[PDB]
């Protein structure tokens, strides 16, 4: 779970450290940490009525956006 | 996709409309906060006809509320189902009208108009496909159509391009107790015809008679009078909202009830009205609904249907039902009294069957009729302009403002010809030779 | 290999097909979820579903139907109903606004906004087809999309597919019971297109199915569902020989060459004789003679016109069940001995006979009964002229004062098209007259 | 209505709320004034005016008789159903 | 890895800049004592754009606090986040500004330019690859218009290749604070049109108007106005600080909005503005945010866009969002309003989308628009200038420090070309 | 052995390649970290990974890609993403500050400081290469670093590596909407740079992906991730015949000799036919004849254009899965007989076909479905002159008033190259139309 050598940007307390590789001086040094990255069958997609919370979301089918809205 | 925006004007639009929105919220299953607590899914399938989804599971209506007095729609926003309306829709003036119609058209010409047009615009455009608008108001007050033909002449510029219903409260025939009253009856008309042409004229005197003789409520307020109209408003839109065996939206009613383009007269009526002590002893059958909705008693407009001819009849019913009983209503009453169903129209009845009934009731209907006995409604207003128009005595209050009095005198000329056009199609028969 | 695409247009057409595809799936082994069940078999395979269903690689049967309609919440009944996964979501296509019982709106204003998509789906459904016999449409003469959008569909299907056996099923405005005021306008306008672009137009009335439900089926207060099952029973009998073998297998092409004699006369009378309730069906024997007799009875017709005021031209009898040819011939012979049943002298033969070995299938919750044998009658009389002269009386009664005409002229049609639609109707009565008087 | 001509029972109250867009708050506490009127058994609630943050303020529910929670809704609110440090449901 | 050094001048610009450092801090989760306590590593990913590391897990903002009187530096330091600023960056004079342009640019500005340039060039060399500058000031006061212009002149003379940005409070027609208000503005924008290359034009009655009938606050103080201008202050630079599906730095907005080397005055804005009573009634999605872009309801400058035509517009979005739902709708609002956008420009709009939304908001955006309606503002204050200059009303204060008669009319000849250039390409 | 280098320059190209390389890893057995799981069954050959991946001892496979940009904010999410250990750390090179929608900056200002380190790395990859076919770059067509750095990259890689089949993937700004106002300036400036150095520059639109996903996938409001996913499949289909054996193997050199009839007409359009949802693939039968026909429909093209106007010149079709050659020969023959699809009169052959034995891999969380058959067709037609003429007028309408010119001429670039790129665009259009009329 280290930083790759090509990585520019900001890592804390890099300026006061020395003598170690970029994957070791970063790996030695927040709870929500995501940078490193560690019913649908009861309705057909031609439907044109209304379901709540169903006019918002992508990354999945219409027949799947009524899955995530219900579930 | 098909959708309605409710415009409420006056106290009358605001008090009737507030009762209307609580009815629809019960029918669709919305609490006074704005969330859904219904016991079915079809109560939610077409709720994009009157309500918009706001983030948080909070359904919000699509009514813009218009009045020229701040005080009236604070009671609307603090009523039982009153916090559902979004505040921006609540568009108020600071000074309204009073006493003189001539004041009413020489008072606030264009101040509140453009503010409402912005609200009507955003609410209509942020949607899919507009079925139309509906407007609740009464023909009265210290302005009549004085604010009206002032404010709405800026809105009628493009509004008659789609559907626009109007449940209008017509003046009652009782007494003249507004002192200088018979000047607001003449200056009311102008464009009283050619901008809605789907007006459901609703009298308050007939509203009491259904509450006194039919419902047998001892003390009917204005509130339960607004309950009767709210059922009818729900009735003419229930095929659009709830599924049915024979669907009929607003246009399908409008196409199938309006032979000529100058017929803003649809006297309403709700079939299964029974007293509380007599509801237990009620059959509630298809003939039972039909003998009440066609009856002169159950007519929310002070015009007895046996004074003229039904030009066209609509029969939007609700439940699991029949329609052939209505056929016997012509064949008995028409072919025997041909003056109660217009003969140059072969079949005068449109029917509709919406499966989901009103709450509590098993079966219902919603009659609207274009009977030619509505000649008398714009005739009581006709003897109520001529009676005091010629003296112009207390009109010195009018005189200070006092617009062009050709506009005084051209309004009834655009009303008595409407009566004549109804007198024609009451007396016109199939073989056009025997009435000359 | 032999097959036909079914088109369902209008609220009438969609609701007919829902009680019709309910029959078709149950006639075969097809469940509401498309797939046939591994356990239990309804019969031999025979690839008999091919006339109405298409087979996929996963083992799913798919109806060759398009549910095209401008009314959104009658198709959404199918879209949330039991037959959910049977149909494609893109086979079921909806408009945004209704035609509102206007022929002009369904033909000109709304109809052009959806005519491109439905012809693309008809083309794609027919592209995998090989030996397509023809099309079946289901509509009513009174609706906006049932008359206006139907008329535009035959206009486009005539040039895209040429001369092809394009059958038509429709619902007539009854003489008395009618749910619309503009209904004589829509019926007289859509027949102006049906007369030239429909190869055969089956003629069905609401009042007559109301009459046979209360009298034969012995049910009080019948609903639209019961009329829907009676129509789907006949349409199954029309396409009966396309799927099941019989003594006299009769095709859709053999219907047209043996029913309609001249290119305007394609309006057969529909009759289903062994329509009987279960409590009075198993008591008496149902011979093939007495149901051939019940086909010619005046009250068993599904259009309100008795053939005593007319003369028969060609009768197509479609028998199903345990029916041998020899006693059909005895039933036909005893009909011909009656002078009250009038036959034209230019059809000495008169009858076309089709025998099938598959008896009709009963639906759960239906009101019919399981009969060993059954018959469907396709008559052709001059008595249909009085069913149209009443419509002209209904049309002329309100067109003369120009009632409801601005509800048509404003939506993209001229006033002369009304007089042009009554024109072909003014000729159709005289066309039925000139094939009725005896040659001397 | 003459022995209780102008006698009103007044209570403090607040409502908890959930906010969709948490730009300035996570949960809301809106103060209220429960008024009960002895002459007609009638309930009125009010929202006092606060600093530069305004809602639509003023009357929240009009002076009418709110029945009960949906169990046994035929009856109405009396003087015995009102107490401090309790939970009362107004629509 | 790119960075923006911050500068602020004047009394209002100090408080606007201070409120900007409130907004950056809690969006990047850093407390009044400069220690990180939020919960996201996105927050410290691009922390070097505005902040500097200090020993002990400590983050100090990179900003230079500038004025003439010591009465504002102690007020900012006494604030809730006043501690995080470096005291060595507190560079200021001794005597008062005097609300005069020639006092803050010629006489008392000359003893601080040797101090403010060294502290800026100290912060411009400790960094990795410099990109641009930020300045908060106004055109109504003395020190905000005089040294807030001299700072712009000296930096470009030293850093010509870095895209400068300055966010200015242009004067108000009716809400007037000083009687020498059009003097200080027309002199300052005489140079700001030449040596800025990007600047945003912010009024104060529009801030009053959007805080009264959009946000619905009865008595708006200054602080909520500072928070509202700081909301659009940070949304320009959010593409540098968090990833996205197409990003846009300050140089990307400069090249792709400014059509000609002189017209670089823009209208700010911020999309999810709503009262506390209407928050439950808003379906917070981009179909209502895109209409919130182009309507005059959310204009932070009080020159209505319907009396002009949009040259170029950028809309920088923040949140988990669909892409055509922005892309098709920004086309549709151009198609539905064809007369409000200029010709000789096919697409008038930039879309930029940032991944991370602000705290407590699921979805936000900031409006940035170039309109020909800016000429309404500059011609009006030109008329207000010549109402007093022909009388030689208040020049006796300005001429005492060494300003002649022709230095004023040269500024107006070099200002009336702005309304001339805007009108020339409006039609 | 059958290898290619895929340098993905631009902020769009690195995000196209993010979903392109996730498809490549899951098509083989390579995990997101680069590990190659033992005793796991996958469907390649044994040297199938060798097109896009190198072999190390520890089982780690590194992609043969170089991610190039000038914004450090879009590779840092790759450099910290799930695919950290996949890419070798020196592959993911970055810039210092944005190119900022400027052809004059990515070609003259920042590119010179970093193009020296780009081609040196391509030398490090090509030295390890032994049988190289071509170069697969991914870039946008109207950006700063996708249109300015791309020109320096291609011009230098063309002169260093000589004659090598360097094909190109680009995202074309055709339709009514765009994400920038200065973007039409970048469009024609990079067209001159890709006119003589490119060999097969495939154009892909953005609104075209929007319409085919909204319709065929039944999915509303797209983001860029599923746009990346569809491009990943349409490049994986192209290079599948290098990675897997098939009935008709088509190498990348076989594309060149017949997709490009003249050396200036090397802009083929692409199309992927079974873009079908997870629900519909369970409903429709998927066969060769009806998706080859559905591939030529104008509503499924990857470029927002009208192929019914221009007449086709060359089409190659690539088939994956259970495809047999006679079904294609029936599918091609039934398309040559369709009169709505018009070819140029000179070439009667028209088509090339390749059949691969590997069905496509569907990624978890995607929108496509597990189909046993796929068609990817690369069409060279006369139609893209429409997409080019309304971009040339889109440029000219800006260039007349000299808008957004000082930003370009202020650094590196002189004004005279604007008119030279415009007249070469006119010469490109004119030469593209002079191969349209029928010879005599
Ligand atoms: N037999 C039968 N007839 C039906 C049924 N439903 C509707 N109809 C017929 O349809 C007529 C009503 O008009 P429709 O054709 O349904 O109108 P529509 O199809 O909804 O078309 P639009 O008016 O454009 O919306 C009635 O007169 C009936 O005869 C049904 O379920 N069974
Ligand atoms: N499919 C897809 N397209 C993208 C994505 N990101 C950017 N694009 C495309 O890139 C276009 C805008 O990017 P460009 O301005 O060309 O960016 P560029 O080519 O990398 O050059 P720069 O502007 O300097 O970053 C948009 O119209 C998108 O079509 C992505 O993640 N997926
Ligand atoms: N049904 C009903 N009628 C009302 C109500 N308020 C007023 N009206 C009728 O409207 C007439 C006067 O109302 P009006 O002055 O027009 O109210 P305005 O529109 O606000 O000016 C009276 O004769 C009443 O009968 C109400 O709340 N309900
Ligand atoms: N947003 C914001 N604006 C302010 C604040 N204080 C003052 N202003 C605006 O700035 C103007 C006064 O600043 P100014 O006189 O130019 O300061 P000076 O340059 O130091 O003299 C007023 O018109 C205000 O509209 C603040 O705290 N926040
Ligand atoms: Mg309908
Ligand atoms: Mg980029």
């Amino acid at each position: 779970p280290h930083y790759i050598p090509g990585y520019t940007g900001h890592c804390p307390l890099l300026r006061f450290s020395m003598g170690q590789t970029y994957g070791q001086m970063t790996g030695q040094l927040p709870p929500a940490h995501r940078t490193l990255l560690p019913l649908s069958s009861s309705m057909v997609p031609g439907y044109t009525g209304f379901v709540p919370q169903a006019q918002f979301i992508f990354a999945k089918n219409c027949s799947q956006v009524w899955a995530e809205a219900l579930n | 996709m098909r959708e309605i925006v409710h415009l409420q004007a006056g106290q009358c639009g605001n008090q009737i409309g507030a009762k209307f929105w609580e009815v629809i919220s019960d029918e669709h299953g919305i609490d006074p906060t704005g969330t859904y607590h219904g016991d079915s899914d079809l109560q939610l399938e077409r709720i994009n006809v009157y309500y918009n989804e706001a983030t948080g599971g909070k359904y919000v209506p699509r009514a813009v509320l218009v009045d020229l007095e701040p005080g009236t729609m604070d009671s609307v926003r603090s009523g039982p189902f009153g916090q559902i309306f979004r505040p921006d829709n609540f568009v108020f003036g600071q000074s309204g009208a009073g006493n003189n119609w001539a004041k009413g058209h020489y008072t606030e010409g264009a101040e509140l108009v453009d503010s409402v047009l912005d609200v009507v615009r955003k609410e209509a455009e942020s949607c899919d496909c507009l079925q139309g608008f509906q407007l609740t108001h009464s023909l009265g007050g210290g302005t009549g159509s004085g604010m009206g033909t002032l404010l709405i002449s800026k809105i009628r510029e493009e509004y008659p391009d789609r559907i626009m219903n109007t449940f209008s409260v017509v003046p009652s025939p009782k007494v003249s107790d507004t002192v200088v009253e018979p000047y607001n009856a003449t200056l009311s008309v102008h464009q009283l015809v050619e901008n809605t042409d789907e007006t459901y004229c609703i009298d308050n005197e007939a509203l009491y008679d259904i509450c006194f003789r039919t419902l047998k409520l001892t003390t009917p307020t204005y509130g339960d009078l607004n309950h009767l109209v709210s059922a009818t408003m729900s009735g003419v839109t229930t095929c659009l909202r709830f599924p049915g065996q024979l669907n009929a939206d607003l246009r399908k009613l409008a196409v199938n009830m309006v032979p000529f383009p100058r017929l803003h007269f649809f006297m309403p009526g709700f079939a299964p009205l029974t007293s509380r002590g007599s509801q237990q002893y009620r059959a509630l059958t298809v003939p039972e609904l039909t003998q009440q909705m066609f009856d002169a008693k159950n007519m929310m407009a002070a015009c007895d249907p046996r004074h003229g001819r039904y030009l066209t009849v609509a029969a939007v019913f609700r439940g699991r039902m029949s329609m052939k009983e209505v056929d016997e209503q012509m064949l008995n009453v028409q072919n025997k009294n041909s003056s109660y169903f217009v003969e140059w129209i072969p079949n005068n009845v449109k029917t509709a069957v919406c499966d989901i009934p009103p709450r509590g009731l098993k079966m219902s209907a919603t009659f609207i009729g274009n009977s030619t006995a509505i000649q008398e409604l714009f005739k009581r207003i006709s003897e109520q302009f001529t009676a005091m128009f010629r003296r112009k005595a207390f009109l010195h209050w009018y005189t200070g403002e006092g617009m062009d009095e050709m506009e005084f005198t051209e309004a009834e000329s655009n009303m008595n010809d409407l009566v004549s056009e109804y007198q024609q199609y009451q007396d016109a028969t199939a073989e056009e030779e025997g009435e000359f | 290999m032999r097959e036909c695409i079914s088109v369902h247009v209008g609220q009438a057409g969609v609701q007919i097909g829902n009680a019709c595809w309910e029959l078709y799936c149950l006639e075969h082994g097809i469940q509401p979820d498309g797939q046939m069940p591994s356990d239990k078999t309804i019969g031999g395979g025979d690839d008999s579903f091919n006339t109405f269903f298409s087979e996929t690689g996963a083992g799913k049967h798919v109806p060759r139907a398009v549910f095209v309609d401008l009314e959104p919440t009658v198709i959404d009944e199918v879209r949330t109903g039991t037959y959910r996964q049977l149909f494609h979501p893109e086979q079921l296509i909806t408009g945004k606004e209704d035609a509102a019982n206007n022929y002009a709106r369904g033909h000109y204003t709304i109809g052009k906004e959806l005519i491109d998509l439905v012809l693309d789906r008809i083309r794609k459904l027919a592209d995998q087809c090989t030996g397509l016999q023809g099309f079946l449409i289901f509509h009513s003469f009174g609706g906006g999309t049932g008359s206006g959008f139907t008329s535009l569909l035959m206009e486009r299907l005539s040039v895209d597919y040429g001369k092809k056996s394009k059958l038509e099923f429709s619902i007539y405005p009854a003489p008395q019971v009618s749910t619309a005021v503009v209904e004589p306008y829509n019926s007289i306008l859509t027949t102006h297109t049906t007369l030239e672009h429909s190869d055969c137009a089956f003629m069905v009335d609401n009042e007559a199915i109301y009459d046979i439900c209360r009298r034969n089926l012995d049910i009080e207060r019948p609903t639209y569902t019961n009329l829907n099952r009676l129509i789907g029973q006949i349409v199954s009998s029309i396409t009966a020989s396309l799927r099941f073998d019989g003594a006299l297998n009769v095709d859709l092409t053999e219907f047209q060459t043996n029913l309609v004699p001249y290119p305007r006369i394609h309006f057969p009378l529909a009759t289903y004789a062994p329509v009987i309730s279960a409590e009075k069906a198993y008591h008496e024997q149902l011979s093939v003679a007495e149901i051939t007799n019940a086909c010619f009875e005046p009250a068993n017709q599904m259009v309100k016109c008795d053939p005593r005021h007319g003369k028969y031209m060609a009768c197509c009898l479609l028998y199903r069940g345990d029916v041998v040819p020899k006693d059909v011939n005895a039933a036909i012979a005893t009909i011909k001995t009656k002078r009250t049943i009038q036959f034209v002298d230019w059809c000495p033969t008169g009858f076309k006979v089709g025998i099938n070995y598959q008896p009709p299938t009963v639906v759960p919750g239906g009101d019919l009964a399981k009969v060993q044998r059954a018959v469907c009658m396709l008559s052709n009389t001059t008595a249909i002229a009085e069913a149209w002269a009443r419509l002209d009386h209904k049309f002329d009664l309100m067109y003369a004062k120009r009632a409801f005409v601005h509800w048509y002229v404003g939506e993209g049609m001229e006033e002369g098209e009304f007089s042009e639609a009554r024109e072909d109707m003014a000729a159709l009565e005289k066309d039925y007259e000139e094939v009725g008087m005896d040659s001397v | 209505w003459v022995a209780f001509d102008k006698q009103v029972l007044s209570f403090d109250a607040y409502l908890e709320d959930e906010v969709p867009d948490k730009s300035q708050e996570n949960y809301r506490i809106r103060r209220y004034k429960i008024y009960f009127y002895l002459e007609d058994d009638t309930v009125e609630v009010n929202e006092p005016v606060l600093q530069n943050s305004g809602l639509p303020q003023g009357i929240f529910i009009r002076r009418h008789r709110i029945s009960l929670p949906p169990p046994n809704e035929d009856q109405f609110y009396t003087v015995h159903h009102f107490n401090v440090n309790t939970d009362i449901v107004f629509y």
